[PDB]
């Protein structure tokens, strides 16, 4: 997976050399590829990606596509504007709130 | 004679074209 | 006249679709 | 030599021919015109000396 | 002022021909008037029926842009100019180029005819023009001078019998026998991209996006200014009967008065369907040989063919 | 009136682009074989 | 379409119960339109 | 003064295409007086490129429109150019005139990128105009598709169990097929590397595998994303996918277990035809061999007319719809892994540098993927033959029938259609009509497309292989015979689904 | 007939004459045989 | 300063120009023709036979 | 195709040390960007 | 009752022949023997699908004439020679004990 020291290695990579040249970040990290990096970067460590508690539209127009749209979780989450992934959490956690 | 028998040219056939008729016939 | 230094739609109809199904 | 230039027809219908005498190239060249379709850039030679 | 300018007819949009995969850069008409020839930067020359407007032939020689094309009157040759370096000879009785004149050190960015001679001129972007022996395909002179892309080049029998514009923004008339610049010119402040001259006035004009301008020969006076048109201006081309066409790079086109200097009609033709708007722009004006037709050859890959319009009087369209 | 992405006509037609009266010539292939010479020779 | 009790009664419910909708309802120089949906095929093009 | 010869005609064609812009406006349309940024105004040019190629918005904020329209028309001039560049090496390379081989190379990436420009304006226009498929047809299928299971009596397939007992079994079917992959050990890589250490370690320790598995089909619906190339077979290019090795292996494992069950529970009825029992020489014999068994066949005495048809579905594996068939596979397996199938459908496609999201069609580079479109293929099996002859071809359920077989003859000729085999995606039928059959069929189709000039002649297309004597022979009845029976199998089909 | 480290670029490609280089030796008589049509004589080095 | 070297190229070849005859278009007959009439003329035989066409 | 005149490809090792290196340049890079006043480089590196 | 008549379909001999020209095409990376097991490959999974469909198509034997020579001729090549003597039958078919290259033929028919 990673840690603190290599997210903030690639931090500072990125930040000098530019989001598109991944296969010299990856060389610079030790025992990670260019794939990972891309990801790690595109998911977790982008600073437009917001971690922040859901306005109670956003929840509402969140179940309101999960039933229009179901299982596709790629395809939402841009129409709201969090990762698939957070879209994900959060829409099970709803269902099991109300569960 | 080229009795509508064998290839226009026997150039990049890799064969030599060459035609015979088949003694067999009856 | 100067120059700076070079460096989602969804129909209405999935709505009515996925509704439709469900019942 | 190589050749010069590079669907259907009836006089070619296999069921109205007669085949007594099968033609052969040396007659399709004895008489270019009689025995060829579009004979073009032909000398027509002949001699009964 | 001036007196009053003649009352012509306006012209009508009445046919648009497309066959051409790229821009449509250089047309021509035969001396008898049964067709036209169209060269465009998809490198291929077409040959189009005037009549009908269909397509006869398409030829393909060139490896990049045709950017000039043009048709001997005296021969039955059609000499084709390229952005390869290189210019062509067609002859039209095989369809087949026969001789092609090796010299220019960038792309040829136009070509012309001597009527009574044999000899040819091209203008290219290594800043000089060329005058080749037709027949021998041999470099008689090399008319240098310039400093920058020579954009055009006429030719004429009176003298003198040269004239090219460049992009240094100045015109020179050459003397062809001595082959060197008589008189210089540098009235205009952008590029001069198209030079015509009268059929019977000994008189010649010069257009750049500042402005139009009109002058004498032999030696070259100012006759007149012409404004209104300010855009890119990619050809001119002038009637018998005193109608100029100022054709521009932004799609519009302007008809005008050769003599007082009025112009009288404004057309701003609309592009082909799929094209986008930027996509507008003339780069090639011809009148037929009656100058009854007027083609143009478009940045949008058409041909738009103008008519006289054979319906309208000095009291439908007043004069000003 | 759902349109099928093989149909979907953006781009206003060449009628309704240019107008009733201005004919639209669209000529890709052409007649006139090469070999056919345009200026013919005379015998 | 008759096609069975199914799709008789759905459509019934459907016509009936379903109503206009709301998020994707609101969610369907120069500014740059142009040059965007030219340099993309995932816009609708604008020519002007 | 050298030549442009073939090797400089790219390196040329941007000389002039440069040289070209610096007159055009950054020297005939600027004021700007200062020192005009024409080496700037070239920059943007070579980035509209850029952008232009891998199919980015490329809009730049401030920017005088004269400058912007210069640019917008030179990269469409160079657009123009490349593309009709790839055009004619495309059709040179089909035909077989190069053997130059970085012409394959740069045509094959060109043919890439303009590929998924094209995919990607498609999956736009999706989530534009709609769903396809409306809410009526959708509800027909899907009412359909229960009618067909409840005849049958199916019975839907479960989830995965904890004790069962076959899952070693089919995992070692899974990576065995997987290593079949790397089977020379070649330079691979490091991901193929990375790959075969997966394998082994779960070939290892099999149960930290299955959980693992179980895990992922349990709580994941949302997955990495995948790259794409093609492959080229000079006559046209093939997509080729690649997933990656955790989410390969899971599916390895759920590819092989649908397999399994559904031909436990006989999901697939016996005329979906890449069928294990036999190898395609063979189906080729057993049809030749099930037409000329057929019921006096052979004979035209009272007027009759066989037809023997045969197409393609046209597009099936591209007008799948995720929603629809999410609904669909629910009624054959667990809603888990329903959901895990539609949503691994749907991740985001990436080529050297250009990405977009799958929200259309299926990824047929996934392992499931020969599960999902011969269940797809059923339901169109059920549209083509409806309910009644599709169940009399399969049999009752209690007693299944083989593969070209009836059980009498009463209901063999109860009907036109007498066979029917559906290979992948193609269809192969085969008609038998009386002469009051064919009669009013071809009365229906002329009444709706009339041939007054008897041009249905002209269309028709055979076999130029064997010889006039051998062709088929376009009589008027029979061209128009043939005509009215596709006109009336390609009705049977809507054109949101698949079309013929 | 015949029953880590780190390669750079032509290493990692371009074929192995080795294979090759045998083949020729071995049907070496044939190959090299003195019955030719066009072909100009030479004495190998040694 | 005119060197020795050479070229394939510029052997003689083409050495005739072919004069345009009497028959194909001279500039006899350019000097002579109607232009316009001929031209109406023309336009009006096409549309006559694309109206036959359709 | 490579070319003529080169050496091998470098060893893990050395590859290892200028993976180092160039880790330790980016250090200072970004420690530049930075601007850090409580930072220091020992006599043991 | 009836006889079938088999032949092979344009497409499938299409599909071969170009899988034999990106043999010739990714061959100048390989040996002669690797050149020629996929030469072996190829020419056994045509053979043993179709079987007796390409006795009777005219127009197959054809295709596997020029392309078994063309094949032959990439090795020529490779050796820098095409002359017809140096290079008998003997060298391309013998098996690969005896260190012939192993080839397997079928355009040595009468056509
Ligand atoms: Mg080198």
């Amino acid at each position: 997976v990673w840690r603190n020291t290599e997210d903030e290695i690639l931090k500072a990579a990125v930040m000098k050399y530019g989001k598109n040249q991944w296969s010299r970040i990856a060389s610079l990290l030790h025992r990670k590829s260019a794939k990972q990096c891309k990801a790690r970067w595109y998911e977790w460590l982008d600073p437009s990606i917001k971690k922040t508690e859901w306005s109670r539209e956003e929840e509402e127009k969140l179940l309101h596509l999960a039933k229009l749209m179901p299982t596709q979780w790629r395809t939402i989450a841009p129409i709201i504007g969090r990762t698939a992934a957070q879209c994900l959490e959060h829409y099970e956690f709803l269902l099991d709130k109300a569960a | 004679m080229y009795n509508g028998i064998g290839l226009p040219t026997p150039r990049g056939s890799g064969t030599n074209g060459y035609v015979q008729r088949n003694l067999s016939l009856v | 006249w100067k120059i700076p230094p070079c460096i989602v739609h969804i129909n209405e109809n999935f709505a009515k679709l996925a509704e439709a199904l469900y019942i | 030599f190589e050749p010069l230039v590079r669907d259907w027809n009836e006089f070619n219908d296999i069921n109205k021919i007669i085949i007594r005498q099968p033609i052969r190239t040396e007659y399709k060249i004895a008489f270019p015109y009689l025995y060829n379709n579009l004979p073009h850039h032909v000398h027509l030679t002949w001699y009964h000396t | 002022t001036m007196p009053k300018p003649q009352w012509h007819p306006p012209w009508k949009l009445y046919r648009v021909i497309s066959g051409h995969l790229g821009w449509v850069r250089c047309i021509a008409v035969e001396p008898g008037n049964q067709w036209f020839v169209t060269g465009s930067a998809d490198r291929t020359i077409k040959i189009w029926d005037l009549a009908s407007g269909k397509l006869k032939l398409s030829l393909t020689g060139h490896i990049s842009t045709v950017r000039g094309v043009i048709v001997s009157t005296r021969s039955p040759y059609l000499f084709s100019c390229g952005e390869d370096k290189q210019v062509k000879c067609w002859d039209l009785e095989y369809n087949k180029v026969i001789r092609h004149y090796h010299g220019h050190l960038s792309a040829v960015y136009g070509l012309d005819l001597h009527p009574t001679i044999d000899v040819l001129v091209t203008c290219s972007r290594d800043s000089t023009a060329r005058i080749w022996d037709v027949r021998t395909k041999a470099s008689v002179h090399t008319l240098s001078g310039h400093t920058n892309a020579v954009a055009t080049v006429r030719c004429q029998a009176a003298e003198p019998q040269i004239i090219t514009g460049s992009h240094d923004t100045t015109i020179r008339l050459w003397d062809l026998v001595a082959g060197k610049t008589r008189v210089t010119l540098t009235n205009h402040k952008k590029s001069v991209r198209a030079v015509v001259l009268h059929p019977r006035h000994y008189t010649f004009a010069s257009g750049s996006p500042d402005n139009i301008k009109q002058w004498k020969f032999p030696d070259g006076s100012f006759i007149q200014n012409l404004s209104g048109h300010n855009a890119i201006i990619n050809t001119l081309t002038v009637n018998s009967d005193g109608v100029l066409v100022s054709g521009a790079d932004n799609g519009t086109m302007h008809l005008w008065d050769w003599r007082t200097g009025y112009n009288f009609q404004r057309v701003h033709a609309a592009v082909q369907p799929g094209s986008l708007d930027s996509e507008s722009g003339i780069f090639a004006c011809a009148f037929d040989q009656s100058e009854s037709r007027l083609l143009t050859a478009e940045a949008d890959k058409t041909i738009k063919v103008y008519r006289e319009d054979d319906t309208a009087t000095e009291e439908t369209h007043p004069v000003s | 009136e759902v349109v099928l992405h093989e149909d979907k006509k953006y781009y206003p037609t060449a009628e309704e682009v240019y107008g009733p009266e201005v004919e639209t010539i669209v000529q890709e292939e052409d007649t006139q074989p090469l070999t056919e010479p345009i200026i013919k020779p005379v015998k | 379409k008759n096609t069975n009790a199914e799709t008789r009664e759905t459509l019934q419910e459907l016509y009936k119960e379903f109503k206009g909708d709301e998020i994707l309802a609101a969610t369907m120089y120069s500014t740059g339109k142009v040059s965007a949906s030219f340099t993309s095929t995932a816009m609708v093009p604008e020519t002007t | 003064a050298k030549t442009v010869t073939k090797q400089r005609v790219e390196s040329h064609f941007d000389l002039e295409l440069r040289a070209a812009v610096m007159h055009d406006i950054l020297d005939m349309m600027p004021e700007g007086i200062k020192q005009n940024k024409a080496r700037t105004i070239l920059q943007h040019l070579s980035e509209a490129w850029r952008c232009w190629k891998a199919n980015i918005p490329w809009k730049v904020p401030g920017l005088p429109t004269p400058i912007e329209n210069m640019i917008l028309r030179y990269v469409k001039a160079k657009a123009d150019w490349w593309t009709n560049t790839a055009h004619y090496n495309r059709e040179r390379i089909r035909r077989g005139a190069t053997v130059d081989k970085t012409v394959c190379k740069k045509n094959l990436g060109r043919l890439t990128r303009l590929y998924l420009k094209a995919e990607q304006e498609r999956q736009h226009n999706y989530l534009k105009d709609g769903p396809y498929i409306t809410a009526e047809e959708a509800v027909a299928v899907y009412t359909t598709t229960v009618h067909w299971l409840e005849s049958r009596r199916f019975s839907p397939i479960p989830f995965p169990p904890l004790s069962y007992k076959h899952d070693t079994k089919l995992l070692i079917l899974a990576l065995e097929r997987l290593k079949e992959a790397y089977s020379v050990k070649s330079r691979l890589n490091q991901s193929q590397r990375e790959e075969l250490g997966l394998i082994e370690q779960a070939y290892d320790n099999p149960h930290e595998a299955l959980s693992r598995i179980k895990r992922h089909l349990l709580t994941q619906r949302a997955f990495k994303e995948v790259g794409i190339e093609f492959m080229d077979l000079y006559s046209h290019l093939v997509p080729v996918y690649d997933v990656e090795p955790l989410e390969k292996i899971t599916d390895a494992y759920l590819d092989q277990y649908l397999w399994y069950e559904a031909d436990k529970r006989r999901l697939f009825p016996p005329w979906i035809k890449p069928a294990d029992t036999e190898p395609p020489p063979l189906l080729v014999y057993k049809w030749c061999q099930g037409i000329n068994n057929l019921q006096d066949v052979w004979e035209t005495s009272e007027g009759e007319c066989n037809v023997m048809l045969e197409s393609r579905f046209e597009k099936m594996y591209e007008k799948i719809d995720l929603t629809l068939l999410n609904r669909l596979l629910r009624l054959i397996v667990d809603h888990n892994i329903a959901d895990y199938m539609t949503a691994k459908n749907n991740v985001v496609i990436n080529y050297k540098d250009m990405n977009h999201t799958n929200s259309y069609g299926i990824i047929r580079g996934l392992q499931f993927a020969s599960f999902i479109v011969q269940y797809y293929g059923l339901v169109m099996d059920l549209l083509v033959l409806g309910l009644h002859r599709a169940s009399e071809m399969a049999g009752p359920p209690q007693m299944p029938n083989d593969f070209l077989s009836f059980q009498d003859i009463a209901t063999e000729a109860a009907h036109p259609i007498r066979l029917f085999c559906r290979y992948i995606d193609r269809i192969h039928i085969f008609f038998r009509f009386t002469a009051d059959e064919a009669r009013d069929l071809i009365q229906r189709y002329l009444t709706e497309h009339p041939d007054p000039n008897n041009e249905n002649i002209v269309g028709y297309n055979n076999k130029k292989c064997w010889p006039r004597d051998a062709r088929m022979r376009l009589m008027k009845h029979d061209v128009n015979l043939g005509r009215a029976v596709f006109w009336d199998i390609k009705n049977r089909l809507p054109r949101s689904v698949t079309t013929v | 007939w015949e029953k880590w480290k780190k390669l750079t670029n032509a290493q990692r490609s371009g074929l192995n004459q080795i294979p090759n280089r045998r083949f020729t030796l071995w049907w070496s008589p044939t190959i090299n045989r003195a019955n030719v049509y066009v072909g100009f004589q030479v004495q190998l080095d040694l | 300063q005119l060197s020795k070297q050479y070229s394939s190229r510029d052997l003689p070849s083409h050495t005739k120009i072919k004069y345009r005859q009497t028959t194909q278009d001279a500039p006899e007959e350019v000097r002579n023709r109607d232009f316009r009439r001929e031209l109406e003329e023309r336009e009006r035989a096409a549309a006559r036979e694309k109206n036959r066409d359709r | 195709g490579g070319k003529t005149g080169s050496g091998g490809v470098a060893s893990s090792s050395e590859s290892n040390r200028d993976r180092r290196e160039r880790l330790r340049q980016l250090a200072l890079e970004t420690i530049d960007i930075n601007k850090d006043p409580y930072f220091m480089k020992n006599h043991l590196g | 009752t009836a006889q079938c008549f088999l032949r092979v379909d344009d497409e499938s001999m299409q599909r071969f022949h170009n899988r034999v020209r990106q043999i010739l095409m990714a061959s100048g990376s390989t040996t002669f023997t690797k050149i020629v097991n996929k030469w072996n490959t190829a020419l056994i999974g045509l053979m043993t699908y179709f079987r007796e469909a390409v006795v009777n198509t005219q127009e197959l034997l054809d295709l596997l004439v020029k392309c078994e020579n063309k094949i032959q001729t990439r090795i020529k090549i490779g050796l820098n020679s095409k002359m017809p003597s140096r290079f008998p039958p003997v060298v391309f078919y013998t098996p690969k004990e005896l260190g012939g290259l192993g080839m397997l033929s079928m355009g040595h028919v009468l056509i």
